[PDB]
């Protein structure tokens, strides 16, 4: 009350000093179930890949799509990302993503990144200078290596001009490595432009199959509904917590309620336009927010000339939420609630009056 | 409770504590107010039982005993047709304490005349 | 493929009044006891609604301006009106939402369609008859959902394109009226929100055909256009809004 | 932008405050009539016309 | 540029309401004595000096 | 008559409601103060020829 007044000596009467906050104790963020997964089993762990000229392109669209599982594998030999972070793929939201499935060689797995040159980069599969996204390779000697050699993944190896990013190109056009004409009848200076790589399982690290799986992100005007996965924790009730349901946050206590919503509804305001009562997404239930007690907080004392004895009135709180005395005025602390009635001395309000002879209310 | 808004808050000084205390000036003076008009008498006047006022009939006004509120019904049938950091003050005194200064007023008008308005 | 119906008969379309319907949730917010002025697309009341018959032989199924919202009001017996045909340009150059219900389900489709001029189902006295589109070449978007569906049965649906979101509000209604539209209140409730995110300005609906040449079955729709204005809701204790105003009808109402 | 809000909201609450306090000067003058005509009225005859 | 033009005006039709209202309750009170002069001056006789 | 300043000052709510509600308040106050200042008879009375 000194500090409130910037004096050093206090008249008697009530000074209000400070503001009483029920302190918010846990945060409850509730969000609905993670369902409609993204197919991402049929992408990285299909039965057969495609060839490089001619890489399937998938589409990851309208799903919830948990990148920690694909990040938190351990199979994975190259995890590198060029316009965004790893550990923010859960939490960044995207319109589509592309992803771009093939196999190459182990030397050309660096050959595919942004300002990288190889014939994989300018034949086969090119990167943009602003690309984003990650690329994803691994080993895979134990399942598309054979015996007799895996020729099956073939290759571009001539062409006249580089590609465009994200360009393909499956024609069988037979290449002029020199000036004679070729009229697609192959020569000695012209030669098949696809030829088959030499997989086997005694090459060594370098020469083994990797298969690539490269995952684009396009950030158009579309609404973004490929977004991370949402870790919704557990419900608390009766406590004045921080609540965020559905994007919608606030501070309160969230209680039972007797308002049956109808089913397309999900929060409820009063006249002043103010939530007061929600649905919680995880379990269809009507939940009251009852703001927090916040009071203010007066301080009743005498003159210090004469006492430096003081009582604290919590306004409009109750006493089981902060010589304790419940008033209509709110929450008396410090101040013997007496039968006899005096002149009002200090005011508390709703009848209630302090005086000094200790202090009595 | 956003922390970031209370410090770009303390930028603009004291205006806070000026709006606070405009309203805690308004606020006691509501109840000075209600002190200057009902509180004009000391003594608190009962009428005798016996309502023998040569045919004068003020049960109307009179505070009725059946009533747990003990107001009059006239001003029983007045109560009845009168219908975020924010907070509301109770009022010091109270409706029952307020009928009970009219009671007052009105059985020393009723007993006493104009006497005890300027003396005993 | 694509049919011909060369057996029309020409006539001009009809109107008549809106009275007080059109009335959909603005929001997904309960509201108890209290009156709420909203700020929408909304269809002002007592309005000129356009009047479509389908009756034997009248075939009224024309390509219309979407403008900045639909009001389709359905007055159906033995499910004639099965669905609608969204785009800008209603051919392969442009990319087209499908709305259809065939006998199992409901199927959503944003792809590029190639239309027919005249597009329509058939019933058979059983459905054996599809021509209502030719090609579909780049899809971008596929949702199978539950179906939505003497005049038995009044279907009032509200189509929105909002920041490339399709607002699709609907209310089931049991009346007995012969002719028009019933005069009362209910509000329309949102069905559900399709993340589409394409331009679409010119709307069809999509109807079928009996067949016993063909033989129009007896059905009447209606269209009405969305406005942006004011509307005061009344919300009751349970939350359903029972009645409404329109700021801009007349003085009294503003 | 919180203080675009700060500032918005500054406003909204000196404009209650004002007007609460014109509101509070003209209860003020209506209570004191009210005391004065209690004074007059109850506690005594007025030879005041009306 | 609007922004800084429309907090202007809004800042000077606020300063000019209020001042207003601060007039109208003097023309107020002005008003409720002359009421009380026509009543207690005109409608009958004053004992009130001055 | 600009409308991107009427969109513009939407943003700040309803203190322009707030303004018309003095301002009719103290327009409607004026008429009241003459009502009760000049109205205090029902009976026009008039002197005799
Ligand atoms: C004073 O007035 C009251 C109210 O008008 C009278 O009470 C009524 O008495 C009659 C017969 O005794 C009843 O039929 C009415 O129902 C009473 N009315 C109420 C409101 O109680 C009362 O009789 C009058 N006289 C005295 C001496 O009290
Ligand atoms: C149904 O009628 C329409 C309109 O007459 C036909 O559409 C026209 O088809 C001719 C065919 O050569 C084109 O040249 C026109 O450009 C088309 N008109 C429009 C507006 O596109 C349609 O082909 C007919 N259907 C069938 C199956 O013949
Ligand atoms: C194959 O990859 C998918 C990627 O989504 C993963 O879910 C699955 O567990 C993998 N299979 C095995 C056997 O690890
Ligand atoms: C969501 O998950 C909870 C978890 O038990 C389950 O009870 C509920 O039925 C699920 N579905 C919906 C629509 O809430
Ligand atoms: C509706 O429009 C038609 C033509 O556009 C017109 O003839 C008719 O009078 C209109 N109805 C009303 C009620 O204005
Ligand atoms: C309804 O349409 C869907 C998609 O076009 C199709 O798979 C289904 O077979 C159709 N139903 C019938 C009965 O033809
Ligand atoms: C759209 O379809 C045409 C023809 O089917 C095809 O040539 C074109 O590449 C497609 N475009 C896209 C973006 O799929
Ligand atoms: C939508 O289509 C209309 C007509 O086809 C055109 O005028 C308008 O510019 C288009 N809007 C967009 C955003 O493409
Ligand atoms: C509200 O619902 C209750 C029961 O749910 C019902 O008794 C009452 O009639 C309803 N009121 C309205 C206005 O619909």
């Amino acid at each position: 009350t000194k500090c409130t007044l910037k004096s050093f000596t206090v008249e008697k009467g009530i000074y209000q000093t400070s503001n009483f906050r029920v302190q918010p104790t846990e945060s409850i963020v509730r969000f609905p179930n993670i369902t409609n997964l993204c197919p991402f089993g049929e992408v990285f762990n299909a039965t057969r890949f495609a060839s490089v000229y001619a890489w399937n392109r998938k589409r990851i669209s309208n799903c919830v799509a948990d990148y920690s599982v694909l990040y938190n594998s351990a199979s994975f030999s190259t995890f590198k990302c060029y316009g965004v972070s790893p550990t923010k793929l859960n939490d960044l939201c995207f319109t589509n993503v592309y992803a771009d499935s093939f196999v190459i060689r182990g030397d050309e797995v660096r050959q595919i990144a942004p300002g990288q040159t190889g014939k994989i980069a300018d034949y086969n599969y090119k990167l943009p200078d602003d690309f984003t996204g990650c690329v994803i390779a691994w080993n895979s000697n134990n399942l598309d290596s054979k015996v007799g050699g895996n020729y099956n993944y073939r290759y571009r190896l001539f062409r006249k001009s580089n590609l465009k990013p994200f360009e393909r190109d499956i024609s069988t056009e037979i290449y002029q490595a020199g000036s004679t004409p070729c009229n697609g009848v192959e020569g000695f200076n012209c030669y098949f432009p696809l030829q088959s790589y030499g997989f086997q399982p005694t090459n060594g690290v370098g020469y083994q199959p990797y298969r690539v799986v490269v995952l684009s992100f396009e950030l158009l005007h579309a609404p973004a509904t490929v977004c991370g996965p949402k870790k919704s924790t557990n419900l608390v009730k009766n406590k004045c917590v921080n609540f965020n349901f559905n994007g919608l946050t606030g501070t309160g206590v969230l209680t039972e309620s007797n308002k049956k919503f109808l089913p397309f509804q999900q929060f409820g305001r009063d006249i002043a336009d103010t939530t007061d009562a929600v649905r919680d997404p995880q379990t269809l239930e009507i939940l009251d927010i009852t703001p927090c007690s916040f009071g203010g907080v007066s301080v009743i004392t005498p003159g210090t000339n004469t006492s430096n004895q003081v009582a604290v009135l919590y306004q409009g709180v109750n006493c089981t939420e902060v010589n304790v005395f419940q008033t209509r005025a709110g929450c008396l602390i410090g101040a013997e609630h007496v039968n006899n009635s005096y002149e009002c001395d200090i005011p508390i309000g709703a009848g209630i009056c302090a005086s000094y002879q200790s202090i009595i209310a | 409770d956003s922390t970031e808004c209370s410090n770009l808050l303390l930028q603009y000084g004291s205006f806070c504590t000026q709006l606070n205390r405009a309203l805690t000036g308004i606020a006691v003076e509501q109840d000075k107010n209600t002190q200057e008009v009902f509180a004009q008498v000391k003594q608190i006047y009962k009428t005798p039982p016996i309502k023998d006022f040569g045919g004068f009939n003020f049960s109307q006004i009179l505070p009725d005993p059946s009533k747990p509120s003990k107001r009059s019904p006239i001003e029983d049938l007045l109560f009845n047709k009168v219908t975020n950091g924010l907070t509301v003050l109770p009022p010091l005194l109270t409706d029952e304490m307020i009928a009970q200064y009219t009671s007052a007023l009105l059985a020393g008008t009723i007993t006493s005349g104009w006497t005890f308005g300027a003396g005993p | 493929q694509c049919v011909n119906l060369t057996t029309r008969t020409q006539l001009p379309p009809a109107y008549t009044n809106s009275f007080t319907r059109g009335v959909y949730y603005p929001d997904k917010v309960f509201r108890s006891s209290v009156l709420h002025s909203t700020q929408d697309l909304f269809l002002p009341f007592f309005s000129n609604v356009t009047w479509f018959h389908a009756i034997h032989k009248r075939f009224d199924n024309p390509v219309l301006p979407f403008n900045d919202g639909v009001y389709f009001a359905s007055t159906e017996k033995s499910n004639i009106i099965r669905g609608w045909i969204f785009g800008t340009t209603l051919d392969s150059k442009t990319q087209s939402l499908l709305i259809v219900n065939n006998a199992t389900n409901v199927v959503i489709k944003v792809c590029e369609f190639q239309f027919c001029n005249d597009p329509f189902l058939g019933v058979y006295y059983m459905e054996s008859e599809f021509r209502v589109y030719s090609s579909a070449n780049n899809c971008t978007f596929e949702y199978v959902s539950q179906p939505f569906l003497n005049f038995k049965n009044l279907r009032e649906f509200v189509f929105k394109n909002i920041d490339g979101y399709f607002k699709i509000y609907s209310k089931h209604t049991p009346i007995n009226l012969v002719r028009d539209l019933p005069q009362g209140f209910s509000a329309l409730e949102p069905l559900v929100d399709l993340p589409i995110g394409i331009n679409i300005t010119r709307f069809q609906t999509l109807l079928a055909l009996h067949r016993s040449g063909w033989t129009a079955g007896a059905a009447a729709y209606y269209v009405g256009y969305l406005q942006p204005r004011t509307f005061l809701l009344k919300y009751n204790e349970n939350g359903t809004i029972t009645d409404a105003v329109d700021c801009a009808l007349d003085p009294l109402s503003e | 932008q919180i203080d675009r809000l700060i500032t918005g909201r500054l406003q909204s609450l000196q404009t209650y405050v004002t007007q609460q306090l014109i509101r509070a000067a003209e209860i003020r003058a209506s209570a004191n009539l009210a005391a004065t005509k209690m004074s007059e009225c109850v506690l005594g005859q007025s030879k005041r016309v009306d």
